[PDB]
Parts: C-alpha cells; structure tokens; sequence
RNA sequence: AGAGAAAUCAAG
RNA sequence: UUUGCU
C-alpha cells in the first residue's frame, strides 16, 4: 500500500485510481436473498426508538416522532413532521424557479406522457402468471386485462393507464381470459395485494461493498404513478445547484472547488455517504414533501392525490421474502419460510402474509432514487447552514464556509442533525471533514485543491459488442472516445484502450493468426484491406469518431474497385451507429 | 445486454455462423472451401464477406458516393482543420 | 412593466388593440398577441428582392381590401389570417399552443402554421420556411418562456393559450378505503402542525490526530487460491506448429510420475491428463468419459455427499450461521512481487501501434510504445498473456452443455515461432444453465519451484522432457463461467499503470513546458527504510504487478477494502498537506476497513503496507 | 473432493 | 467441437 502512496512527482490523490481491482471479477450472489431481505425490512424498526423495541414499533403507520426521539449517536428512522413541512417551504422558497419549470412539466408536459414509455424496465412480475416476465409483455398484459375488466379502450396518454388502474380498483371483483382460454379470478384484496406486492433480487455485479445487497421492483399496476412522481422528481432536480443527478458534474465540482474565502474565513470539506439510506427512510414523509411543493404550487387537488397514491401504496407495501432462511440438521440444509422456526427475525412472524412479509417504515433500494435525493436536500435549507452541498442518493458532498472553526463545526453537526430529521443518517465512519477545504471524494471522483480526476467505477468492456464488425467497431471506438473526453482516460491510456479493443477486436473476428479465416484470404489471395480483416489499424487518437470505410477511402488505402463491392447494396450479406451499409455488416445466425 | 458480448468469440468460429440470402453470385465451394448451406434465410461460413470484397459483383460509383457522402463530410472536415502547436500546462 | 424581450411600437400597439381589462386575462393576453405580432415581424423583416412576407394584423380593413383585390386572396372578418407569402400566394396563420404536436384543424379554409410553445413548430410546416427566420421564432418564444417562468405566469400563459383545462384523475371511494390503510394521513395529507424545525442537542466533532492502524489476522498462512499460477508460471518449448502438432510432441516425450501427493488432487487423477493429451494428438479435444474422471470432476458427488450427510439426519434444524476462516499474510505474497517483476527475453505486450496523424496521436503513441518497453519484458506479462490465453480457451468451451472431457491446451507462440506449453485445462462434464455456474476444471500447469504451504492442494508431479526436467502442478477446480470471461481479456490490467507513468511524464512535461519521452524521475516512497524511493521505470512495473495480483484476488473481501480505503487514503493525503481531519461522534473508518480483512492474502498485504507507514504527520 | 463465502454449483 | 491473440 506504500507503493500506492507516492511523496513526489504525483500525490496519493492521483493514485486514487490504483485503489481499484475493476479488471477483476465481480462477486456474484448465491442462493436465498431471504436474510438480506429481511435485515432490511427489521433495520427500520430497530432504530425508531432509541431503545431497540422492534414489537413496539410494528404499530406506528406514519413514522414521525418528536425530536427528544430522533438518535443523535445512531441512526434513526422516523421523521419530524414540523421540520419536513418547514423543510419543504423553505426549499420551495428558495429554488421557485425551479418550482415554475415544474409546474410548467405538470400542466404541458405531464398529461401528453405516453404509456408505451412503461415498457423500458426492468424484469415485471405478472399479477397473473406469477412469474416475472419482460416489461413490454407485462405491460401488453396488463393493458389487456385492464381493458377486458372495464370494457374500454384506454387512451394512450400515461393518464388515462393510470386512471383506468384507479377505476379497476374500485371493481368489487375481476377477470382476466387467458390466451390456450384460462379464466384468472381476482378479488378486490387480492388486486390491491398484487398491486402492492414488491419483488425483490440480488443486486448482482455491484462492486464496492462486502456483503450482498438486494433491490426491489414494483408491480405493473402502480408503475405508471411512480414513473410519475419520478420524472417530476428529476424536473425539478434538474434546475437546482445542489443535486447529483447526472449533470454536468465536471462544471459543478470545478465551481464548487474554485470556492474560496478573502483567506481569512475558514473553509472545510466534508465528504461522506448515508447509512441505511433506503432502509430509514419513510414514504409518509417524501409524500407530504411532495404535497407542500404542489400545494404551494397552487396546483389542484386531483394532481396531488395523484402524486400521493404511489406513496400510499407503497406504505402498505409487500416485500417477497424470496425462497427462505436456511437451517442445518446435522449435515442437510434446507430452506424454510419465516415463522415455521425460530430465527433472530422473529420479531417479524406477525407481518407475514403468505411468501410476503408486511412492512410499514423503510425502504426498498432501486426505487425511489429522486424522490429520495428531494428528501435529503430539502434538510439543507435553513438559516444555519449556509455552505454549498452536493447529494447525489447516497454519497453526499458539503463546502463549509464559516467565519471560524466553532462555526465550522456547528454547520456540520446542524447538517447531520437535519438529515436526521428528515430521516437521513449519515455513517458517521464513512464522513470525513477536511479543514482547509481542497481534498474530498464525491460519485467517484476525486478533487485535490483545483484538480477533479474521475475516477471510473468501471473499465469499459474494451471487446466487440458481438453484433457484427463495423458497427463493433464504431461502437468500441465510441466508448473509448466517452470514457477519454469525460476524463476517466488521459490520452496515453486511450491509446493504450485503443491497442487493446483493436486486439480483442481481431481476434473476436478470427484475424490475428493463423485460422480458417486468414487461411482461407492467404489461399485465394485476398489482401487485408479492413480491420477486421488483419489490415493495420487506420483510427488514431484523434480520429476515434470518424468511420473506418471513409477514412480507409481518404487516405487511399481502399480503392473504387474494391469500395464498389464492399458497398454493393444487392450482396446477400446485408443486414449512436453511423458504420456504412457494407458486406463486412452480417448478422450472427445466434 | 452482455449476451451476445460474451458469446461472440464463439458465435463467429460456429461452423455456419452467417446467415445470407440465397444467391447463385455466391458458389457453392470455391477452391475446395464450402461458402453457404442449403439447409432447409440460409447459412454461410465467415470467409464469403472476404471473397465477396475480393470476387462480388461492383456496383456504380454513384451508389457508393451516394452511401459514403455523409461519413466523408466528417473526414474531410476532420483532415482539413489545422491544428496548432500542442502546449503543456 | 414590460419583458425585456418587448418593444415599445408593438407593445403600444398591443395596448391599443383590444380592451384587455374587460377580459380573465388582463396582461397575459396582451403579452402573447405581443408576440404573435413580434413573430409576424420578424418573419416579414428578411427578403428575398420584396421581402419574404408581410404583417396583416392589426392593421385597418382598408389595406385588407386592397390586397384582396390585388394579392388574389380573400379575407374574412370573424379570424383575419396573419402571413400571407405572395412568392406561393398561400396563407399561413401563425399560432402559439403548448400542444407540439396535437394540432387539431380549427378550419378548412387555408393551411394553419402551428407553433409550439418552447419555439418548435409542426411536422409538415418549418420545412416551407427557411432557416434563419425558424431560429429566430425558437429565440424569441424561447426568451418568452423564460420571461413568463421568471415572472410566475406559467398556469396563466397555457390558460391563455389552451383555454381551459380539466380533472383528468379521479379516486374512487373503495380505493381511497385501501390507500388509508397503513397510513395515518388521507390521501392528502394535511397534519394540523405548525411547520417548525425544533432545536436538537448533538455530539462535538472528534479531530484525527493520528491515522489508524488496521487489524492483522492470525491463523493459517492463506494458500495460494487464484484460478491458475502466477510468478511460478513455467512453459515447455515446443517446435513449431499448431497445438495438435505440440501436445503430440508433448506426449510423445513425457515421463510423468508424482513427487507430492495432495489429498485434495489424487495422484490418479493424472489418467485424466495423459488419456487428454493422447486425444488431443490425434485430433479429438473431446474423449470420452473413464473411470479417474469421476474422482477428477467430481461427477456424481452431489449425490454422494446428499447421503453421507443424510446419513446423519439425526438431530434437530438449527439456523444455519456460516464462519469464515480468518487467515494471515503468508510470506509467499512479497516472494511472488518480486518475481513478477524479473526481467524477460522477449516481449510479452506485441499490440498493434495506431495511426499518426495528429501531433497529439504522436504524443500519445509515443507514450504507450513507452509504457509497453518499461512493462512489456517482465514476468508479469508473460504471466497476463498465460492468463488471458488459457481463459479465452475454456471460456471458447462453456456455451453448450456437453458430458464428455475437453481439451483446452495453454499454447502460446514466441516471436521464433517456437511453440511454449504453459499446461493444460481440462473441462469436465458441464450442463450451463446460469451463466455463473461453476464448471469443473482439471488444470495441470508447469511450475518453477514447488511450495507445499502455498499450493497444499495441488498434486506435484515430474515431468522430462528430451532430458529437461519440469514440474507439473495438477488442481481440481471449480470456477464460474462468469469469472473465466472477465479474465478471457485480462489484459486490461495494463491501463492503471499506463494511468500512473502517462500522469508523471504528462505532469513533468508541463513543469518543463517541453515533452520528454524518456524521463524516469526517482518517486519517493514509504519503503522498508533502506532506500527512500525507486525509479520511474520500477515504481510502474512494481504498481503493474501488484494490480495483477489484486485483479487475480478480487473478490468481495477485496472490494469491500478498496472501497473502505479510499477515505483514509484522502486522510492520509490532507495530513500529508498538513490539513485537519475532524470525525463525527462515534466514528471509525479504521472498522469498516476491517471488516473487509478475513482471508485475501493480497488485502493483507495491502494492509500490511498500510500500517508500515507513518501514522502522524507534524 | 473441489469452487466459494454469510449460500449456492459440483445436473436434471 | 478440430486445434495458432505473445
């Protein structure tokens, strides 16, 4: 590890990069996701009551408590009403336009949303196959089944998919004629079950943590809502200075770093990241802030039912216990459901229903990320916290700037009291503050006085996409190109990428020694005059963007014999992508 | 979508991993290698697109101006910009 | 009074068109007629001689008249058109709605050029039009958006232009009955609080005088546990030619008998291999199944350990709590640095050099064609071009399911031609389902030295060659098909390294203002105290060898510690610039770097050099 | 046996 | 399933 700490030249900073084994294999997770599960679903209770009453906390619908409540020294899982209310105003007050651009979404952009834009998901677990099946054709199904239970055809406005859900609910039963003619029952509590019933499954390939994680999904029948609620989210998130979202990151952490003092004030940098972040939060709480925004809005009453039902739904939610806890007899093993023996969640035996187990406070990972970003910087309005802040979910990043080091110090612990109170703890072990601001870490990036080095979380699969080899091509050099402008690649290692895709690119494409291909252009002398043929490579650094059978023309290494059969558009082999209609453009048979 | 990523190595050394047209420009066997597969769309092996560039049939200039038109236009303004001399700081 | 992207002659004229006052929108509908009329005007201001159009509103119906009669057009009272172009003698009326593209026919009579609200026009309209005036209309309604959200007049402008809007959502009543179950709150929740935030007493913030130190493990050394052989990788040369051709060769001349027997690898497992290699030279890398290869592959032992476990079915469920074995550093960690770094004959990194075109494509390939001649002559190398080649083999032999034994010879080729037989990667009888399936694999590799508490369980055996004497190392694995893809393309462990050596040439050039290629300035570094830092050129082969190892031992131990180090990396930087570093209450990053320290020998090894560093900078 | 890590493959 | 990435 001293190796990775250099003394000169370059800085522990600059190494930031070595602390990375992303060209080694990512861990998977095996078997049961159940013990995750419900970890995840007694964290919540655990931790509401400054004393561990997890029976006592079984019964609270809303989880707001009184501040004398709230856990300074560990996390908490309730809300103050007041301070989210206040919160909330204050964040309207502050970023009004941005409010304007959302009202603006609402009342233009909002009614014209197409339901089609639900089939872009992922997995869906059918209400009536119970199994999980792709969005599109969970999407088709559920279409279906809504119009033969309301004997309407449903507009193709988001609207009308999510009033003609809100109009089934209301049906005493409902029947679905399957298609093979089998009828599928369902009752008004069986809907409302399927309906709030979440899926849950590992979190595979996700690098950077010890233990396995699980997310969960929604239904089909309130996707649409929450596909609502979230891209108001990111309008709105949009048009503030103190998000995360995917924006453009360079120009707000270069702005936030140039930030600075006449010299004499004191300046600190605090980066950190949220414990439990999903499984403390309430949705009681991201409900009533979204309520404030639009009533403050002058919106009407109907827009803010509809924005508070995939919230009250989710408050009664489902969460799939998955296959079961394991035990051992001797030398067996075999999975059992919650509640047939005895186990460290027992606590949790009362909330089973059927394979689902019913929580109340808590969350879920992977479904409410904007929602839950609009919760954590509605805390950083106030008065007291006057510094800049950056939240992107989970990892957050602040810029103190005090008149002297006590004031330093209350802005921070003001901060990590309002998360609290909006239900958000930070991992006190994964905060660090440094004074003088200069050095933090924020969404993988690195900043070091007046250098940002984005670090990438992952190497780019410097190997053909597998579709055919000029498209491979164009999209490989692509990749290469993104990953080098947006800094996670200096120009000597894009070279080097370069070298390596151009040599797992030929080989993919039987071009670098001696097979069957190479044999077969030796015996009837055809010369290599393509990449994937064997010909020298024609991109360079600079020339990553253009497309090979143009370049090769250019610079005359492709002649108009050869141009006009390569380009012939009456050959059998005929089939952002800009490659040229070429025989080199195939299709894999599988 | 890794699928088709990680199987391509294997999907290009398949004994008939392309699927063509039928077409009686493409032979059945030249100099002693066998080219498509009249199975009962039809299979070809990864050595036609090579023996079409080196035996296809050529169409008119003008078609191949016509397709390269747009992808020139960016090499040609590529390889006309003038770069000055490249700094260090 | 007026936005600043309004004039004065049309915002008078507007004034004074119509009485605004007696109408639900008092301003607004002042302000859009502004700018249906600033658009008429700036699509009338450009020409062709005559200019391109001219404005028709709001002017007396005596003009109205008179271009009638002459412009072979008619007009009506009740909605005056606009435009009218005389070049097409066609009539277009400019209208603003925030339906983009929902533009229902008003009338029949004449074409209607219907403009979005944000500058965007119809499918079929702006391409009549040129380009400039279409840039210009985005402008101008573009500013007109921005004034009307700056002024909060967003409800009021798409009244004014889409009239009136209506309840699209209902909730039933049954439904509101299920939404209020497990919720204390309706469904618009109104808490009959005072909005208030409350005071709370927190914990002062700690200061880190001094980096922590993280936990050293005991117990066992860790064996040696990666897919195949690092720095003890050895290989047989061959004469020239295909691999069929060399395992024949290889087989042919080979005496193999078992120096050290392991428990877990019998030394009859070696019947797998030599009955392979004989297959292999006659052309079939596919054999049938014989008797060792069920103690090789383990074929039907899930069967067999379901009954001796059954066998003990006497006892009570208990919930089943799993340890992990804490291990140590072992000491073959620093021995396995130093021999991944040792110099070479040959060239293990030949990749094919870009195209120059550019003085940057120059600057760039010289800077890889650098980093490869400092990194491409050591052990390490030829260790990822082994890796990557003995992968891409048994990974080219897992896409179909198949219940007989594959050959999957480790072959490469030196510049000579000579053929180099790394070992060999026999692939039991496999059905992928998942793609992160374990498949069986029986892999015999050539090694330099033998360690017996490094690799325990490997079976040695030797193996002469035309005299030459080598040691064959045979391991039963199981790996996932997932794993053998990632290393498939190992090679993607040069760019860290390149990242490194680019950043330091990259940076001593702008110190110098002038590109040197070839300095290797000495990087001080916290060393055992001997020496006080290392050349340009070691420090990446060095930093190039540890990434293979880490990249070869990268499982979630190893995650989970380059994720938890990067903060007491960052601390380690501030103090080292003599900044502060204050905690909250309660806080130990040190733990969650321990957490991630059970049995990775190279997260040990990494700690290891953690904790030789000074802790406390003054 | 083995791979591995908080629980799964080593077929069905 | 025929076997050649330094």
């Amino acid at each position: 590890m001293n190796l990775f700490t250099p003394r000169s030249e370059i800085n522990p900073t600059t190494t930031q990069e070595l602390l990375y084994a992303y060209t080694g294999p990512a861990p998977v997770a095996y078997g049961t996701r159940t013990r995750a599960v419900l970890e995840n679903i007694i964290r919540p209770y655990q931790y509401f009551y400054k004393e561990p009453n997890v029976q006592r906390a079984l019964d609270i619908k809303t989880g707001c408590k009184e501040p004398e409540d709230i856990n300074v020294e560990g996390p908490s899982s309730g809300f103050h009403t007041a301070s989210v209310l206040k919160l909330a105003d204050n964040f309207f007050r502050k970023y009004r336009p941005a409010m304007e651009k959302l009202k603006y979404w609402i009342l233009v952009k909002l009614p014209k949303l197409k339901y089609a834009e639900l089939s872009k998901g992922r997995q869906t677990y059918s209400f009536i196959h119970k199994r999980n099946l792709p969005a599109p054709i969970a999407l088709e199904e559920t279409v279906e089944f809504l119009e033969q239970n309301l004997r309407r055809k449903i507009g193709p406005t988001l609207l009308s998919y999510c009033q003609a859900i809100a109009d089934v609910m209301e049906l005493d039963e409902t029947t679905y004629e399957g298609a093979e003619t089998y009828t599928i029952k369902f009752s008004r509590e069986e809907l409302w079950d399927q309906m709030r019933t979440l899926n849950t499954m590992w979190k595979h390939l996700e690098r950077g943590r010890l233990n396995r994680r699980t997310i969960a999904t929604p239904s089909m029948l309130i996707r649409g809502f929450v596909k609502i609620v979230e891209d108001a989210a990111k309008e709105i998130l949009e048009n503030v200075p103190t998000s995360g979202v995917p924006v453009g990151g360079e120009e707000k952490l270069a702005k936030l770093a140039s930030k600075q003092t006449f010299h004499t004030a004191v300046t600190g940098e605090l980066s950190g990241d949220q414990e439990k972040f999903n499984e403390c939060l309430d949705p009681d709480a991201m409900r009533l802030m979204w309520t404030v925004f639009l009533r403050k809005l002058g919106c009407p009453d109907w827009i803010m039912e509809l924005f508070n039902i995939p919230f009250m739904v989710f408050k009664s939610k489902l969460a799939d216990m998955g296959e079961g806890l394991v035990y051992t007899k001797g030398k067996l093993t075999d999975r059992k459901p919650l509640g047939e023996m005895p186990s460290e969640f027992d606590d949790l035996v009362r909330n089973v229903v059927g394979n689902s187990i019913s929580c109340r406070l808590g969350m879920f990972m992977g479904m409410y990320n904007l929602t839950s970003t609009l919760l954590a910087l509605i805390s950083i309005e106030r008065e007291e916290l006057t510094g800049s802040h950056v939240e992107s979910s989970d990892d957050f990043i602040h810029f103190f700037n005090c008149k002297t080091h006590e004031e330093m110090f209350k802005q921070a612990e003001t901060l990590r009291l309002t998360l609290k109170l909006v239900g958000i703890n930070m991992s006190p072990s994964k905060c660090i503050l440094i004074s003088p601001a200069g050095i933090g870490e924020f969404n993988s990036k690195f900043h070091h006085r007046d250098f940002v080095g984005n670090v990438a979380t992952e190497l780019p699969a410097l190997v053909p996409n597998g579709t055919n080899p000029m498209t491979d091509l164009a999209m490989g050099l692509n990749v290469i190109k993104h990953s080098v402008n947006t800094g996670q690649m200096n120009l000597c290692t894009g070279a080097l990428a370069m070298r390596i895709f151009n040599h797992a690119y030929k080989y993919a494409y039987m071009a670098l020694g001696v097979t069957r291909r190479t044999r077969f252009m030796e015996e009837n002398a055809i010369t290599p005059l393509l990449t994937n043929q064997g010909a020298s490579p024609v991109h360079s650094f600079s020339t990553m963007h253009l497309d090979e059978v143009a370049l090769r023309r250019h610079l005359g290494l492709l002649d108009e014999e050869t141009l006009r059969r390569i380009l012939n558009p009456n050959n059998p082999v005929t089939q952002e992508d800009y490659s040229v209609p070429s025989c080199f453009k195939y299709t894999l048979s599988r | 979508d890794h699928a088709p990523q990680m199987r391509l190595v294997y999907s290009v050394r398949k004994p008939w991993p392309i699927s063509m047209t039928p077409s009686k420009e493409i032979p059945l066997v030249f100099n002693g290698t066998k080219l498509k597969d009249t199975i009962l769309r039809t299979r070809a092996n990864i050595v036609v697109p090579d023996y079409w560039s080196k035996y296809g049939s050529q169409t008119s200039l003008e078609v191949v101006n016509a397709i390269l038109y747009a992808e020139d236009l960016k090499v040609q303004r590529f390889f006309s910009t003038e770069w000055g001399e490249i700094r260090y700081g | 009074d007026r936005p600043d992207h309004i004039d004065s002659r049309v915002w008078e004229l507007s004034e004074t068109q119509e009485d605004w006052i007696t109408q639900v929108h008092g301003h607004v509908r002042r302000v859009v007629e502004c700018w249906k009329y600033t658009i008429c005007c700036l699509i009338s201001n450009m020409h062709t001689g005559a200019p391109q159009y001219d404005v028709f509103k709001w002017q007396d119906r005596s003009t109205i008249e008179w271009i009638c009669s002459k412009k072979k057009v008619q007009y009506p009272e009740r909605d005056t058109p606009d435009l009218y172009d005389n070049e097409r003698a066609v009539a277009y009326k400019v209208l603003l709605v925030s339906d983009l593209s929902d533009h229902s026919p008003t009338s029949g009579i004449y074409h209607d050029l219907a403009f979005n609200l944000e500058g965007e026009a119809e499918e079929s309209c702006a391409l009549v039009l040129r380009g400039s005036q279409l840039q210009d209309i985005k402008g101008f309604l573009c500013r007109a958006l921005e004034w009307v959200v700056s002024n909060n007049l967003t409800q009021e402008v798409v009244e004014t232009i889409s009239g009136e809007a209506k309840l699209q959502f209902s909730v039933g009543t049954t439904f509101r009955t299920l939404l209020k179950r497990d919720t204390d709150w309706d469904v618009i929740p109104t808490p009959r609080v005072e909005p208030n935030v409350p005071r709370i007493e927190g914990r002062r913030w700690t200061q880190m005088k001094k980096l922590p130190l993280l936990k050293e493990k005991e117990g066992p050394p860790s064996p040696w546990r990666a897919l195949l052989l690092g720095a003890d990788s050895e290989y047989i040369v061959c004469p020239p030619g295909t691999d069929q051709e060399a395992i024949s060769w290889i087989h042919s001349q080979s005496e193999i008998e078992c120096i050290r027997e392991s428990k877990s690898t019998p030394a009859s497992v070696i019947t797998c291999l030599t009955s392979s290699l004989q297959s292999f030279a006659e052309g079939n890398p596919v054999r049938s199944r014989i008797h060792e290869d069920i103690i090789a592959f383990g074929i039907n032992k899930k069967q067999e350990k379901k009954q001796s476990a059954s066998s003990s079915a006497s006892g009570e469920w208990k919930r089943a709590e799993y340890q992990v074995e804490e291990m140590s550093l072992p000491p073959w960690v620093e021995e396995e640095m130093v021999l991944l770094r040792s110099d070479q004959e040959d060239n293990w990194i030949e990749l094919e050099k870009n195209a120059i075109y550019t003085e940057v494509d120059g600057v760039a390939e010289g800077l890889v064609d650098k980093y490869i001649e400092i990194v491409g002559r050591t052990k390490v190398a030829s260790v990822i071009e082994k890796w990557q080649i003995a992968a891409t083999r048994t990974f080219s032999q897992l896409h179909t399911d198949r219940s007989r034994i594959t050959a999957c010879p480790i072959i490469t080729r030196d510049p000579s031609g000579n053929c180099q037989f790394w070992g060999m990667v026999l692939l039991g009888p496999h059905h992928v389902k998942r793609d992160t399936d374990n498949a069986p694999l029986l892999i015999a590799e050539i090694m330099g030295e033998d360690t017996e508490e490094k690799y325990p369980k490997h079976s040695v055996f030797s193996l002469k060659v035309e005299g030459k004497q080598f040691l064959l190392s045979l391991k039963i694995t199981s790996f996932s098909r997932n794993k053998l893809y990632t290393f498939s393309n190992i090679r993607r462990v040069l760019i860290q390294p390149a990242s490194i050596y680019s950043q330091v040439v990259l940076s001593r050039a702008a110190e110098n203002n002038s590109l040197n290629l070839e300095v290797n300035p000495e990087i001080q570094l916290y060393l055992e105290g001997a020496q006080r830092g290392m050349t340009l050129y070691q420090w990446v082969r060095m930093i190039l060898c540890l990434e293979f190892l880490m990249a070869i031992y990268n499982n979630p131990q190893m995650e989970g510690f380059l994720a938890n180090m990067r903060r007491l990396h960052m601390s380690r930087h501030a103090m080292m610039e003599r900044r502060q570093v204050f905690l909250p209450f309660g806080s130990r990053p040190e733990d969650k770097v321990n957490e991630c320290i059970i049995n990775n020998p190279i997260v040990a090894y990494l700690a290891k050099g953690w904790n030789s560093m000074p802790n406390v900078y003054y």
